[PDB]
C-alpha cells in the first residue's frame, strides 16, 4: 500500500550504465525503501525542506551475495541522473600504504564538489571490517578516515551514501549510529515470482527453443 | 652562474622523468620562492591528486610530507658532470672554429653576418690557394649555415662543401668543390661585391 508508494508512477533519462529499474525483479519492496532513501532527497528536496526535517543519507545493503545489491545501486544512481562516485573495498585497499585514504578524501571531496551526489562504496566490510579483524596500523587509518569523512558530511546534504555488505555484523559497528549508517535493507532470497521475473529478464536475448516453461524453472529453482 | 669562489664554472643538470610526466599535466608554476615550486587546483578538465615528496631524516627514516602548497624542486633534478677533452691532441672535433665568422642572430651587436664579413674573411684565402688554409676556414659551422642560407650553391654543390669541412679526407672533395661551377660564381660574385 503506502510502503510502496514511490514505485507507481524515454527511458533510463534517455557498458554497466544502462542498467535501470527494468533489469532488476523480484526485489519490490527493497527496491521501493532504496527508491524512497536516495531518490527524495536529491530529485525533490523541497519536501524535508517544507516539513522542516533532515533526511538520513546513510543506507546499508546486505544479503546473500549475488541477491543483487550492486546492481541496485547501480540501477538507482543511473535513474537518478546524479553525480555518481564509485568506491570499491578491494580497488582502494590494494593501494599502497597512505594511499588508500587520500583517495577516499578526494573521492568524498568531489562528491561534496559537485552537484547533488550518490557514493556507493561496494564491499565496504572490506575497508571497514569488525575491529578485531582490523590487524594492523593502517587498517585503523582507513577505518577512522573513513569514519571522519562520514561524521563531516551530515552538514552538506544533497550527497547520499550507500553501502553494500553480506552480513550485518562483518562491519565495523562504529559505522551503524546516529548521523552513519543508521537506515539498513536486508535483501532475501527470492520467491516463485521473483525468480519468475529473474528468468524472464536474463532470457530476453536467447534462442529459447518454443518448448520452454520458465514457470517450471521457476516452481524448481528454490533457493536460487 | 658562477662556483663558490668567484669565477664562472659552469654546471649541468637533468629533470628527472616523473617531473617530466608531472609537467604534460600542467600541475606545477614557478613561485615567488626561486627554490620551490606551486600546485594547481582541480579544474573540470585537470585532475590533480594529493602530492606527497618522500625525504629522510637525520635517523634513517623515510617521511612523507603533504605539499600542496610548495614543495623544494630538489626531488625533480639529477645532475650531471661536465668536463673538457684532455689536453692531448686528438682532433676528433667537427670543426676547427667558433674563432672568426659571427655568430648566429647576433643583431643586438655588431656581429651582423652579410656579404662584406664574408668577402673580408672567406677571400683571401680563397685568392690564394693553401687548401690547408681554405679547409681549416671553411670549416666553421655557422659559416656553412649562412653560405647554405645564401642559396647560391646547389644542394648537391653544398652536400659535397659539408663532407670537405667535416670530412678527414677533404683533399679531392675540396678540389672538386673549388672547381665547381657554383663554388666558382660565388667567389666571383663576392669579390665583384663590395
Ligand atoms: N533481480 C536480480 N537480482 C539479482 N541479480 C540479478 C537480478 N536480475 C539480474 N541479476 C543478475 O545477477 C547478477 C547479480 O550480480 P551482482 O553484482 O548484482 O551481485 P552482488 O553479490 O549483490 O554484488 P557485489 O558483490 O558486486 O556487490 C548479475 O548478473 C545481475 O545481472
Amino acid at each position: 500500500k503506502t510502503a510502496t508508494a514511490i514505485l507507481r508512477r524515454g527511458k533510463k533519462r534517455k557498458n554497466m550504465n544502462e542498467v535501470g529499474y527494468d533489469d532488476i525483479g523480484g526485489c519490490r519492496k527493497q527496491m521501493a525503501q532504496i527508491r524512497e532513501m536516495v531518490e527524495l532527497p536529491l530529485r525533490h528536496p523541497q519536501l524535508f525542506k517544507a516539513i522542516g526535517i533532515k533526511p538520513p543519507r546513510g543506507v546499508l545493503m546486505y544479503g546473500p551475495p549475488g541477491t543483487g545489491k550492486t546492481l541496485m545501486a547501480r540501477a538507482v544512481a543511473n535513474e537518478t541522473g546524479a553525480f555518481f562516485f564509485l568506491i570499491n573495498g578491494p580497488e582502494v585497499m590494494s593501494k599502497m600504504a597512505g594511499e588508500s585514504e587520500s583517495n577516499l578524501r578526494k573521492a568524498f571531496e568531489e562528491a561534496e564538489k559537485n552537484a547533488p551526489a550518490i557514493i556507493f562504496i561496494d564491499e565496504i566490510d572490506s575497508i571497514a571490517p569488525k575491529r578485531d579483524k582490523t590487524n594492523g596500523e593502517v587498517e585503523r587509518r582507513v577505518v577512522s578516515q573513513l569514519l571522519t569523512l562520514m561524521d563531516g558530511m551530515k552538514a552538506r546534504s544533497n550527497v547520499v551514501v550507500i553501502a553494500a555488505t553480506n552480513r550485518p555484523n562483518s562491519i565495523d559497528p562504529a559505522l551503524r549510529r546516529f548521523g552513519r549508517f543508521d537506515r539498513e535493507v536486508d535483501i532475501g532470497i527470492p520467491d516463485a515470482t521473483g525468480r519468475l521475473e529473474v528468468l524472464r529478464i536474463h532470457t530476453k536475448n536467447m534462442k529459447l527453443a518454443d518448448d520452454v516453461d520458465l514457470e517450471a524453472l521457476a516452481a524448481e529453482t528454490h533457493g536460487y | 652562474s658562477g662556483n663558490l669562489e668567484g669565477e664562472i664554472d659552469i654546471s649541468s643538470y637533468q629533470v628527472s622523468t616523473e617531473a617530466e610526466a608531472l609537467v604534460t599535466a600542467d600541475m606545477i608554476s614557478g613561485s615567488t620562492f626561486p627554490s620551490m615550486a606551486y600546485i594547481n587546483d582541480t579544474t573540470d578538465e585537470r585532475y590533480v591528486p594529493e602530492i606527497f615528496y618522500m625525504k629522510s631524516n637525520e635517523y634513517g627514516i623515510t617521511v612523507k610530507e603533504n605539499a600542496k602548497p610548495a614543495f623544494p624542486v630538489d626531488y625533480l633534478l639529477v645532475t650531471l658532470t661536465h668536463g673538457f677533452p684532455n689536453t692531448d691532441t686528438e682532433t676528433n672535433s667537427k670543426f676547427v672554429s667558433s674563432t672568426g665568422f659571427p655568430w648566429s642572430n647576433r643583431q643586438a651587436m655588431g656581429q651582423s653576418q652579410d656579404y662584406q664579413e664574408l668577402k673580408k674573411y672567406l677571400f683571401n684565402v680563397a685568392s690564394s690557394g693553401d687548401f690547408n688554409l681554405l679547409h681549416e676556414k671553411i670549416s666553421n659551422f655557422h659559416l656553412l649555415l649562412y653560405i647554405n642560407s645564401l642559396q647560391i650553391l646547389s644542394p648537391d654543390e653544398w652536400k659535397l662543401l659539408i663532407e670537405s669541412a667535416v670530412k678527414n679526407e677533404w683533399e679531392e672533395s675540396l678540389l672538386k668543390l673549388v672547381s665547381s661551377a657554383g663554388w666558382q660564381t660565388l667567389v666571383m660574385i663576392l669579390q665583384e661585391s663590395g
